[PDB]
Order: structure tokens, then sequence, then C-alpha cells
RNA sequence: GCGCAUCAUCCCGCGCCACCUG
RNA sequence: AAGACGCGC
């Protein structure tokens, strides 16, 4: 946090203490690390960073399905970071696996963690919105995208 | 792998417009807006030009612009909408000729968003109140007020939000001193969400609602909310007050209404028509743009069609009620996305695509003889469209903005390479060929036998408009000429010179002086000559002119000193200057204003040195400096804007040393290897200086900036002024064994172009290998081909024939035999799925065309190109996408076809030779290997040339989207998904198959692809992004590939290509927007000139923030996040900025503003 | 504020006046409570400074001595485009210390 | 606590938002974006024999209710 | 009831928001 | 000596 930008030297050292931290040993360590990975985030933020800060959030993501209040602001900072960071399209991608899943909670969470995305930095969405084929009844294809000149 | 991004053309084309005093005086001024540049710029009443006064960027996107005043006063604000969250009031500058803020108010996040106001911007007209608007849901109002300090002040916003609501138009009413008052176009939407059956579309009117603003309660409260008949487009502000009753104007289709609170009863008046209309008659007509003038005498309204006509809409009301609209035509121009009425009799037109025009208003047309309109009269209107009359043309700014495809090729025998761009839109459409130099006028032609090394010209007075002596010397002849408004040789010259003139030029009022290397003359009226002849048998190389200082240059470098006394005598100092060098080249300081004699004098040698003199009597004649140079000195001259002088030597170079005894800025830059000899030329009453080599360069100094631009001419050996009444911007610059005679009337800064006439609008082209000829095709949407357009009007004309009319229906014959020009009155056409196709070869030197080729109604053109087969011997077959039955907005195909032509007699004409069918639209040809890839929607084929039809020889059903581009290079192709990033395909040439290896993970509306390397794909984004793609070296032939690089320029980019610009220089990333707007990306030669140049961008952008408070990092990382690119528009504005900031950052860089600013100049300078 | 989910923002229209902080609250950010890059200033509604609330402080309510502050981080995740952030709760907290301390003293 | 400025947005979904919310939600916003970036009404004003004003004004009509009628 | 753990969480001794009073 | 939160013998 308080080197910001100077420290995108740095990633690399810390990568392999981040991904045993980010283990389901100690909610403790899962907040810690999240702290670590939104500040890092947010100080490299604008340097091209990307190639580490995607393996982070491979490891970072499983932890949202938590309870206690703590763990999961850790998270959501993590990931609003992730999002400020890598860009809206990555975190668009992973919150439409179970939009619509069967299951209520992960349906909650999910939902709560895309108008988290969806509330900041809106006018990328729309380039990052998938395709969806229209029903018999409606349209769901937007028809204007697909001019060719 | 980082570049820098640079801009060689700004955007040309105009989203908003406005009008006012922004400089305080009577002077009109116009303020329009660009995509995302705000310039100002100003017209000429005189002369009707029209020139730039200022030019800056936002970094950001323009909404919204318009003007206001305070009451009282005398100077014009300005407001702006950007995408940002906030709302900024700008103000002009004219002593800093810049824009100054003075206020800056956030209230929501940044970015183009729905419930973000931004969109619709309102200003009360007495200038006390501004209201900002979203699309949905949100509404603020702001308090504009004047405090005891003569400054603006604002207030708190307020809350006017309206839920579920939709908004179409907001714009101030007039009240006349009494509480501001808004109307807009809201509708509400909730219960068309809540219905199943369907009937939202049905009874849903659109309300006008009015609302009030309360100084006293300091709250907004809606007034009324008013049905309407049908939907409205937009709303126009009458002036109200004593001046005129208070009202608005709403424009719907084939309809105008007028409305007013209280007891107005409405008022309608249908839209007149053109008499006979060729298109659709179920089309409606609707209003685009509208202006006004709130004359003191009498207002009137001035309005455009869809079509381009113009109508003078006339209001006629009692003392309190409204009677009747009167509409009457005006003119027709072309469509206009904004137009501005000016004060003087002057009107401006911002056209909606190609140039821009400024028309002047002769006669009102009050009551002509075409008969006017009126709402009184019962039951459609027609009129006949006419000629321009009201209005004459004197100026017209030329634009390139509509630009679809870009090529660049050395088509020409010079060896420097053009630019081809294809722009405009319909009938309007043309080609340019963009000419990087200096506009070239002839108008006189002489062809005089001899060697003419020179020309001098010497007036009779110290400031005659007119030239009276030119000396037409030779090599090996001397003449003498004069110019009295008749070409004849002169007699009383009186110089008696047999030897070829060394120089001559104003020495006094009328003192003429000859040098030959004999002697020394002296012209004059008087019986006053000083001649003197050479001591011994020496030889004289330079003579000095200049207003009262002269010293002659002989051999050994015995200098001469001649002080010109106010007596009139030359006398010579009591000190010599003697070296063992020759003196061959010297230049002068022009005389002080207040002194009699400067100091500064810089002559050279032979040695490869040059040193300085001093004038004054202490040490006269004395060295001051010992520099040397790296080759033999050839010219010198001084440049003013504060005083600059440039250095030539015998190679081509061109030192911009700074004004100082001894040498200090190092700045040269080539001119081969020809010698050089500057002189002064005329540009907009300045000084500048010129530069002859094998290409003749000037250069000149336009608001601290210093741009060195070629002349498009062959090689020229000497040059001079001309000064006329016609033409008083002249240069005398002769050539090999002939006389020219050159102008400077355009600016002609950078891309000098000419106009080449199409008939459609170009989609793509492509370029003949050895014939070098440009095969273009066009298409257009709801299109009448030729065809169509006679079956059309004949079948028109035996209709009104077949109604008879009392027989006493003669008119067809002079229906048919006058037709309306398609670029001037527009091209009537209509339909929903008709289409247009013409085939066009075109000679790139001239503007004839070769061979046309047209094509059935109901096919459009897509893709062409032109290869040879291997089947085949060397003919050059082209093949061109047709298709068939085309429906844009619900997507259904019934087809497509594919043509093929020869191409003989060196590509003069085209032969059909057979057509094969195909089951949806080809998308792109992509010849490679002596065969020809198809794009067939999802599905790619390989076709190659059989007898009668295309054989049919893989197929890959494995791509998901439509094809939209393939691109070809040694044993693999790749693949331009309309949504997907890019689709790496090889083909496998033993197996027969077509084999996918690699694909991205980003999708993408990609729109060009431009290839960098075997592995490194660039290209660009539908939303304005530039990224390159570059494939892992681990590959094998799923593998995915990476981005390495993320950019956003902010406009819709459709060229790319990767070719080198000037002769000598580096490989540059050239890239063409829609905008019409031409930039590069130059690659970083070194890591200390990256490591600067990306610290000076991240000192501008946390000190010198854009000028509508957008973020620069968020603006550049909008859609992805930026990645190794650094942006150059910060870095070329650094020099725009006051001194005391740039000096500081300069010493926080720990280096200093000069070197500072050479260094961001050298690669302007070595990549363009 | 972030320590303690109890209080909550008013959330407001901002308007033009800025507001302040005490001597305790002189370098914490209104939002995450840091003292690393104050860049931005923080703006306050109307219905937060009339008459005695103004010159007082947004975090806890001291009197107000120092001007308030964005930091880098906050600016940076566009949280500043928001509501009033004043506190318009009295906090759990301080009515039991108050009540303890007015019994213990 | 603080949902407050999740329930003070319009255009996100929640819990049981079904499919055609979204959607609608989805192209009213493709909508907005095209009305506010100038190049891409640029484009879509080249693509089709049109004004920017029809297409605009043709745009805000499509806003009354996309994805046809609710079920 | 035991052992624990997190939030640069509190540790500030009393504060003052339009008022009492014949 | 205090506001909240989550962890099992
Ligand atoms: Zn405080
Ligand atoms: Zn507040
Ligand atoms: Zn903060």
């Amino acid at each position: 946090e308080y080197i910001g930008e100077m420290g995108k030297d740095y990633i690399y050292a810390v990568t392999p203490l981040l991904e045993d931290a980010l283990m389901d040993r100690d909610l403790v360590h899962r907040q810690t690390a999240s702290a670590v990975v939104q500040h890092m985030s947010l100080g490299v933020y604008g340097f091209g960073c990307e190639d580490s800060l995607n393996h982070l959030l491979n490891y970072v993501w499983p932890n949202v399905f938590e309870t206690s209040p703590h763990v999961i602001q850790a998270v959501m900072g993590a990931l609003e970071g992730l999002r400020v960071a890598i860009g809206p399209c990555r975190m668009l991608q992973y919150c439409l696996q179970g939009l619509f899943h069967p299951a209520r909670k992960v349906r909650d969470v999910y939902w709560k963690i895309y108008n988290s995305i969806y509330i900041g930095s809106q006018d990328a969405l729309i380039a990052h919105y998938p395709r969806i084929y229209n029903d018999d009844k409606n349209t769901y294809i937007r028809y204007e995208l697909d001019y060719i000149l | 792998m980082f570049l820098y991004n640079l801009t060689l053309q700004r955007a040309t084309g105009i989203s908003f417009a406005i009008h006012g005093n922004f400089s305080g005086t009577k002077q009109q001024e116009i303020v329009v807006s660009r995509g995302k540049i705000l310039e100002l710029l100003r017209p000429d009443p005189n002369t009707g030009k029209v020139h730039t006064l200022l030019t800056v960027e936002v970094f950001g996107v323009i909404r919204s612009l318009m003007a206001f005043r305070l009451t009282g006063g005398t100077k014009d604000y300005i407001v702006v909408g950007s995408d940002s969250g906030r709302i900024v009031i700008l103000e002009y500058q004219p002593s800093k000729n810049m824009f100054e803020k003075i206020h800056q108010e956030t209230f929501g996040k940044s970015g183009c968003r729905r419930i973000v106001p931004g969109q619709f911007l309102a200003v009360d007209p007495k200038g006390r109140a501004v209201m900002i608007s979203a699309i949905e849901k949100q509404k603020l109002v702001y308090i504009l007020n004047r405090d005891a300090a003569a400054r603006l002040t604002i207030s708190s916003p307020l809350e006017a939000h309206k839920a579920n609501t939709l908004v179409y138009h907001v714009v101030g009413v007039d009240v006349g001193f009494e509480n501001p008052m808004f109307a807009c176009l809201e509708m509400d939407y909730e219960e068309a969400d809540n219905d199943p059956t369907g009937e939202a579309a049905a009874n849903t009117q659109q309300t006008l609602t009015f609302y009030e603003l309360d100084l006293g309660l300091n709250h907004v409260v809606r007034k009324y909310s008013e049905p309407l008949e049908e939907h409205g487009n937009f709303l126009i502000t009458v002036p109200g007050g004593s001046d005129g009753p208070s009202g608005v104007l709403i424009c719907s289709e084939n309809y105008i209404t007028y409305k007013n609170f209280g007891d107005q009863p409405d008022i309608r008046c249908p839209i007149p028509r053109r008499r006979n209309d060729l298109d659709d008659p179920e089309r409606g007509m609707i209003f685009v743009c509208s202006a006004t003038h709130k004359t003191k005498s009498m207002f009137f309204f001035l309005a455009q069609t869809e079509q381009g006509d113009i109508f003078k809409i006339t209001l006629e009301t009692d003392e309190d009620m409204v009677t009747e609209i009167r509409l009457k035509y005006f003119d027709t121009v072309p469509v206009a996305a904004a137009m501005c009425v000016l004060k003087t009799g002057f009107l401006f037109v911002a056209s909606e695509f190609g140039n821009h025009y400024l028309y002047q208003i002769a006669h009102l047309g009050d009551d002509d003889e075409e008969p006017e309109f009126s709402s009184a009269m019962p039951l459609t209107f027609f009129f006949q469209p006419r000629p321009l009359k009201n209005l004459v043309l004197v100026d017209e700014l030329d634009s390139l903005s509509p630009i679809l495809f870009c090529q660049i090729a050395d088509l020409a025998n010079e060896d420097t390479p053009q630019l081809y761009v294809a722009c405009g839109r319909g009938p309007r459409s043309s080609l340019r060929v963009l000419r990087h130099g200096l506009e070239v006028s002839e108008m006189a032609v002489s062809e005089l036998p001899g060697n003419p090394n020179a020309v001098w010209t010497v007036r009779r007075h110290i400031e005659d408009e007119f030239d009276a002596y030119i000396i037409v010397s030779f090599v090996n002849a001397t003449l003498v000429l004069s110019i009295g408004e008749t070409v004849e040789e002169v007699t009383d010259s009186g110089f008696l010179g047999t030897t070829p003139t060394l120089s001559c030029s104003l020495l006094g009022d009328d003192a003429l002086v000859q040098v030959y290397p004999d002697g020394i003359r002296h012209i004059r009226a008087d019986k006053r000559v000083n001649e003197w002849k050479t001591p011994g048998k020496k030889t004289i190389v330079k003579c000095a002119v200049n207003q009262r200082q002269v010293v002659i240059a002989l051999t050994g470098g015995e200098l001469v000193y001649f002080e010109m006394d106010p007596s009139g005598q030359l006398n010579e100092y009591t000190e010599r200057k003697e070296m063992s060098a020759d003196v061959v080249c010297m230049s002068l300081a022009n005389v002080p204003p207040g002194e009699q004699r400067s100091r500064f004098l810089a002559v050279g040698l032979v040695d490869n040195t040059v040193r300085i003199i001093s004038l004054d009597p202490s040490d006269c004649l004395q060295p001051l400096s010992m520099q040397a140079l790296p080759a033999q000195p050839e010219s010198l001259c001084i440049v003013e804007m504060f005083l600059y002088l440039n250095i030539g030597l015998q190679n081509g170079v061109l030192l911009r040393t700074v004004l100082d005894p001894v040498t200090g800025d190092l700045s040269d830059t080539r001119t081969g290897s020809r010698p050089v000899k500057l002189f002064r030329v005329r540009m907009q009453g300045q000084e500048a200086v010129l530069a002859m080599s094998s290409r003749s360069w000037l250069s000149y100094s336009y608001q601290s900036r210093f741009h060195l631009t070629p002349l498009s001419y062959e090689t020229l050996e000497f040059a001079s002024g001309f000064a006329s009444e016609q033409c008083p911007e002249g240069i005398v610059a002769i050539s090999t064994n002939t006389l020219r005679i050159l102008a400077l009337e355009k600016l002609g800064a950078v891309f000098n172009q000419v106009a080449f006439p199409l008939q459609y609008t170009p989609r793509k082209f492509v370029i003949h290998p050895e014939s070098n000829n440009l095969i273009i095709i066009e298409t257009d949407h709801n299109a009448y081909t030729e065809a169509t357009k006679a079956q059309r009007k004949q079948q028109m004309a035996e209709e009104m024939v077949e109604a008879a009319g009392e027989l006493a229906a003669e008119m067809a014959a002079a229906f048919l035999n006058e037709n309306l020009p398609e670029s001037i009155f527009g091209a009537p056409k209509a339909g929903n799925g008709q289409w247009a196709s013409v085939i066009r070869v075109m000679n790139p030197i001239q503007g004839n065309t070769l061979d046309l080729v047209q094509l059935e109604q109901n096919e459009a053109a897509f893709s062409v190109a032109v290869c040879r087969f291997s089947n085949t011997g060397e003919d050059w077959y082209v093949l061109v996408g047709v298709a068939k039955d085309l429906i844009l907005n619900p997507r259904s195909v019934a087809g497509g076809f594919v043509y093929t032509y020869k191409l003989v007699n060196n590509g003069e004409k085209l032969e059909f030779l057979h057509k094969t069918p195909v089951e949806e639209v080809p998308a792109a040809i992509a010849p490679f290997q002596g065969r020809v890839l198809i794009g067939v929607g999802k599905l790619l084929r390989v076709y190659d040339l059989g007898k009668k039809k295309l054989l049919r020889k893989c197929e890959n059903k494995h791509i998901a989207n439509y094809i939209s581009g393939i691109q070809t290079i040694g044993h693999r192709v790749i693949v331009s998904d309309v949504q997907e990033s890019f689709i790496w395909v090889r083909y496998k040439r033993n197996e027969n198959q077509l084999i996918i290896f690699a694909d991205d993970t980003y999708p993408r509306w990609v729109t060009t692809a431009s290839l960098l390397d075997y592995d490194t794909v660039a290209g660009a984004d539908k939303f304005g992004n530039i990224c390159v793609v570059r494939l892992p070296p681990n590959t094998n032939d799923s593998q995915k590939a990476e981005v390495i690089m993320n950019y956003h320029v902010g406009e819709t980019v459709l060229s790319l290509q990767k070719t080198t610009l000037i002769p000598g220089g580096s490989e540059s990333l050239v890239y063409t927007t829609l905008s019409g707007g031409i930039g590069i990306l130059v690659p970083f030669t070194s890591h200390e000139d990256h490591d600067f140049f990306q610290h000076v961008e991240m000192h501008l952008r946390s000190e010198h923030p854009p000028l509508c408070g957008r973020d620069h990092l968020s603006f550049r990382s909008y859609y992805f996040p930026v990645k190794n690119v650094i942006d150059g528009d910060l870095c070329e504005q650094f020099n725009s900025m006051e001194p005391n900031k740039q000096k500081n950052v300069s010493e926080e860089l720990d280096r200093t503003p000069p070197e500072v600013s050479k260094k961001l100049e050298d690669i302007r300078t070595r990549y363009a | 504020a972030k320590h303690h989910p109890d209080l909550i923002f008013c959330r407001k229209q901002a308007g033009v006046a800025i507001g302040r902080l005490c001597e305790k609250c002189d370098g914490k950010c209104v939002i995450c409570d840091s003292y690393v890059r104050p860049c931005t200033l923080v703006r306050i509604c109307d219905e937060c400074n009339y008459g005695s609330y103004q010159g007082r402080c947004v975090i806890c309510g001291g009197p107000g001595v120092s001007d308030a502050y964005y930091c880098k981080e906050c600016t940076i995740q566009e949280k500043d485009r928001d509501g009033c952030p004043k506190i318009v709760n009295l906090g759990s907290s301080k009515t039991d210390l108050f009540y303890e301390r007015k019994k213990y003293g | 606590q603080l949902e407050h400025l999740q329930s003070k947005y319009i255009g996100t979904g929640h819990a049981d938002t079904t499919k055609w919310e979204w959607l609608v939600n989805q192209h009213r916003d493709s909508y907005c974006s095209y009305m506010g970036h100038f190049d891409l009404l640029n484009y879509f004003a080249i693509a089709e024999n049109e004004s920017k004003a029809r297409v605009r004004f043709n745009l805000m009509e499509k806003m009354l209710q996309p994805c046809g009628p609710p079920a």
C-alpha cells in the first residue's frame, strides 16, 4: 500500500507466499492474502502486470463462498481491485458461470458480485456482453453490431 | 515492445456548433466541437476567409456545447458536457490565447451511462440558470450568478429526478425577466413493461412537461403534462419577452406544432414536399437542424429537412395570440449536423459529411415570385426546387472526415510515397490523394534561353507595393526587366554592366547596388555614384546587402566596412579584417527599429569555420567566436518568431541556433547533399527562410512551433518574392531553363489533396501490380440504379399522361428534359431492401475513368481483389463479392453470387466470364498459392478456377460467427471473426485440409487487421481500440494467444498499415480513423529515451489535467487497460503551458526546457 | 466508519461547501481511514451543513480544524463520485462509552 | 449493512430477476451508449444511407419495449 | 462454562443541539 | 475497564 507503483518489481517474489496463504487452512490467512492482493492490484494498476494478477485471481476466486463478514469484505475488496486492474471483461466471464445456477446461495453470491462489477465501469460491459440466441417470441440479438462496411 | 503515439492529422468532422462574442468585442466568432477536439475559428467579413485561432484537445467525448452570457455583460462563456460526471464552464482569454477554466462541479460517475447527466444541456435565454439532464431518471438545475467581484458563481444542484421516464430533448424557454422555465419531451414507460398483451407501442403518447425554477423557494416542480398527437423530435426556443411572444415549436413527422402555456390554441402546418417525388410516398419527413436570427426589427427561423431543403419559418402572431405559421422555401444545401446564422449577412453551414461551406446571404427573398405556404390554407403542399439564388458561396473548408479505406503506395514517378484515401458518402463521395508538401500555383510561363543564376528585385520606394526594377541576370549574359502592368523591357536602367550581376538590393529609397568581379558600381537617381575599382588583380566573391550596412569580401579575407551616414556618403573604417581564409557566404541582421546599427553579424569562411563580427566602433571588424563547422558554409539567415538563425552548409543541413554569440541548440535535418542558399519568403505577412536542394524545403513558425514542409515541384535553382494587389503572396521561383511564379493561397500545412469525384461511396479497392490502376467498388443501401431510376421516371410520365389533365399535360417533355444534379440537390432514393453496385477502374494520375460495370438493382458489392491462377497463364482475374436480397435489421439473406473477369489489355477493360451461386454472402477475398479463399458465412471454403464455375476444394465448419476479413502470409492464414478476436488456420497442402491451432481469449468486434510479422497481428476495434497480439514461440501446428499491447484512440479505426512515410526514415504503424484523423506509432530506440518520455507523461498527467476534467489514464483505459503505450499528446501540449510550471517540472526532472523541446521534436522530425 | 458497520452515510446530493476534520481525524480518510496520498477534497451536502452543523468533524463530530481529503486509492476506485460521506448516526460505541464514563466519573 | 447504494441504482438485477429484465436492461444500456458515442453513431449513419438525426430518432423509439412483450 | 481469533477498532477523565423563568 | 464478528472441545 505504501510503495504504490514502485513495487511492481517485487510481485514475483511474493507469489508463492500468496499461494500458500490462499490455501484453505486459516480464515485470517485468507483475509490477509486478499488484503495483499487488493493493495498490490491498486498499486500496480495501469502498468501492465496482468500475468501474475490473473494467476492470483485464479486462487482468490474460490474464497467467495464464505460466511464470516470480515473475510467476505476482504474478498470483495480483492475482487474489486482485480476488476479495476484487469478489466470488467474477465470479471464478467467469471461471474457468467453461475448467474442462473439451480441452487439459491450460489445464485445470490454471483448476483451480488455481478452487481458490484456492474456498478463501476459500466461503459465497457456493453463490449464485454456475450451473445444470447433469441427465442421464437422475443428478440435477444443486437443486429446493429453485425453491420459490415 | 513500447510504441509512441503521435497524431499527424487532427479530426476534421464537426459534431456541434455555436456562435457568439467570445472575445468581448463586436466581432462574431464560431466555436465548434470535434469528436474529442475543441477549437475556435472565426471568419473575416472583409474577405470571407476562415482562419483557426486556437485548437486544444480535451481527452474526452463531448455530448453538448452551447454559449451564454450574463445580463448586461459583453463576454460569452462556454459550457460543455463531457462523458465525465462533471460540468465545466470555460472562458477564452485573447491575451493568453487559451481556454481558462472558471468552475468545475462533479455530480456523478464518469462514462456514457444511461442515468448520468450530460447528454442534454439547457441554458436559460436571459442567462441566469443552466439545466443538465440525463437520458433517464436524472435531471439537475444550476444557478448562475455574479458576485461583487464580477466573477462567475455556481450554486448547489437541484433535485429534479423522475422515476421511470424517458426524455427526448431539453431546451430553455424565454419568460422575460420572470422565473426561468424549462420544457422537455418527457414520457413514461412504466405501463409499457407491465402489459403482456403487446399493447405497449399503442396508446402511449408523448407529453410536453414544463418545469419552473422558483428562486424564492429554491426548488423545482412540474407545471403541466400535455399529451401529444404524434411523437416529436426536438423543440425550438421562440424569443419571448418584449420582442416576440414566448413559445416552443415541436418538430414531428410531416408536421410542425406550436404550443404555449395558458390559453394558446395549437397551430399545425404540413411540411411542403418536392414536385414529383422520386422517393417512397410511405416514408415520412422530419427535421435535422434549425437556426435562428433574433433581429430587433423582426425575427425568423431557419430549418433544414432530411433532403437538405432550407425553409424560412416566419411566425405571424397578434399582441398575445398566435394566428398562423408561414413556411417558405429558401434554398437547398447539403445536409448539415448544425447550422449557425452569423451577423453582417453571413451564414455558416457545418455539413454532416464532406467539406463545410460558408455562404453569404444577399437577398432575404421577402415575398418573392415563389408562392409561400401558411397554416390557414385548408388541406398537402408542393414546391419546385430551384438552384442557389439567395445564398452565394464565398469560401469552403476542405474536409476528409468519412474515410472508409486508406492505402499508401508510390504510384508516381517521384520517389515519395503518396497517401490514397477513399472518403465521402453517397453522391458526394470522392477519392483524395494526400501528398506531403506545399501548394504550388502556376500562372506565368516564360522560357528564356541562357543560364539564369539568380534574379533580383528592387523597388523604387522603401515600401513600394509594386516592383520597379527586376534584375534578370544570366551566368553569361546581362538583362533588366520591369513590370508596369505590361511586361516589357526597360531602357532607362543605366547599368552598363556586362559581367553577371552578383547582387542588387534596396540600399536606400531607390539606391541600387551593382557588384561585378572587376570593381564596384553605384546606381542612384541623382548623380551620386561611388564607383571604385578592385585593388590590384584580385576578385570579389560576395557582398553584403542591408539597409545601412555594406561589407565587400575579396580574396584573402580582406573585408571593407561601409557605413551609411545620414548625409548619404559611404565611409570606410580605419580597421580592416585579414586572415588566411576566403569568404564565400555571409548574412546580416535587420536594422533595429530605434537603433541606427545592430551588433549581431556572422560571416562564413572556407576552412569550415564561422565567426561573429561586431559592428560597434569599439571593436569593429574583430572576431568574437571561434565556431568550427563539419562542412564548408554555404548560406545563413535570421528568422523572426524572438530571434533565431538558420545555418546552411555544403551538405544539406539547417541548424536552428538560438540568438547568442556562441552556438547553442544544434538541430539540423537533411534538405542529395546539394548546396543550400537561404532567402526570405512571404507567409501571411511574416518573415521566414527557404532552403534549396535537390528538393526545395520551406520552414515556418506559427504559434511557437516550427514545421518543415517541402514544395511539390521539380528542382529549383533560385527563388524570389512577388507583391501585387491581386496576389500579395507571390513567389518568383525560377527553374532550369524556365521561369516559374509560385503562390501560397491556402495554408497547405500537411497532406495537400486533390478531389476526384465518385458516384457512390467506396468500400474497398486494390492496385494493379504492373498496370498501377485502382479498381474501386461502390455500394449503397436503399438506392436506385440508373435503369431503375429511368424506368420509374418513365412510369411516372406515363401515369401523368394518362391523367389527361385538361390532353393539356405537355409538362412531360420539360420534366424529362431537366434532371437535378445529384451532388448539389441530393440523390432522390428510397426503399427498404434496395442496393446498388458499380465497378470502376480509374487511373491514379488523372481523374478520368477507364471502365464502368453496373449490376442488378438488388446486388450489393462487398469485396474485390485481383490475382492469378496456376491453371491459367499470367492473366489477372478479378473476383467481386455480390450479395442477393440482403435485409439489415432482421438478419435474413436469400443468397449470394461471385463474379469473375479477365481484365485484358493491361487492365483497361473488364469482360464477364461466369458467375457461381453462393448460399450466403461472401465476406472477403483472400488469394494465396494460386487459389482463393472464400468467406461463406461461418464456413471457410477454398475455390479453384474451372471452365464454367469455381470448384469446391476444402471446407471448414468450425467457425462460430460470420467472417469479416481474411489475411494470408506464408503457409498460414488468419480469420477475423465479427465477435471473436482472431482465428489462426494452417492449410495442410498434402492432406488438403484446414486445421485451427490458435485462437484468442478476449472477444472484440474487430474491423481491420494488419499483421506485422509471421506471428504478430495488429487489429483495430469497432469501439475505437487498437491491440497487438503475439503468438507464443512454443506453439505447435488448445493453444491460446496473449495480448501484449492495448490502447484506446477514441474513434473508430478502419485502416491499419506498417509502411515508411518519409524517405530515409524508419518503419511506422500509420493508422487512419473514421473521424478523419491520421496517426502513427513510433517505437523507442533506447531505454533512456523511453524512461524520460514516461516520466514526462506521468508528470504532465499529475500536473496538467485535461480541460474537461477527465482522467487521462481512465480515458486511455476506457475499454481495456493501457499496455506498453505512451501518449504523445500530453508531450506535445507541454509546449503550450505557461513558463512557470514547465520550468518547475524541468528542474523536477533535472533538465532544461530547451533540450526537452528538442528531444520532443526529434521524434517528430525523425519518424515524420 | 469502516471498522463499525453500524454507522451509515446520508448519501445525498453533494453541495458546494467543504467538510472539516478535527485534530483526532486530521489525516484519516473519510471512507477507508488511511493516511496515504490525500489528493482531492471532500464535498458536503446542504443538509449536513446548516447552522450549528457548520464547522463540524465529518467522522466523529468534533470541532473542525482541518479540511477533509480523499486518498489516492479512493479516487482510483471511483468512490468519491457518490453522495455525502458524512455519518448521520451517533454510533453505538459512543453511547455506551459516555454512559459508563458518566457513571464512573 | 451498506446495501443502500445497491438499491438506489437502476439497471442492476437481484436474486430472482428473470432473463427478460436483464436483456431489456442490456439493450437499453447499449442504445444509450450508442447515442453517447459519436464514433459508433457515425459508423451506423455511414452503414445505412440515412442521417444521424433519423438514426437516433429510431433508436429512441426502440427504447419503448425491446425484446418483445413481457411474458 | 473452557480455550481462542479479526477489524492502524475503543481506551480521554467534563460539552455545550433554542431556549426556563419571573 | 468497551463496539461489533466468527471458531471448536
Ligand atoms: Zn474527528
Ligand atoms: Zn450529507
Ligand atoms: Zn480512502
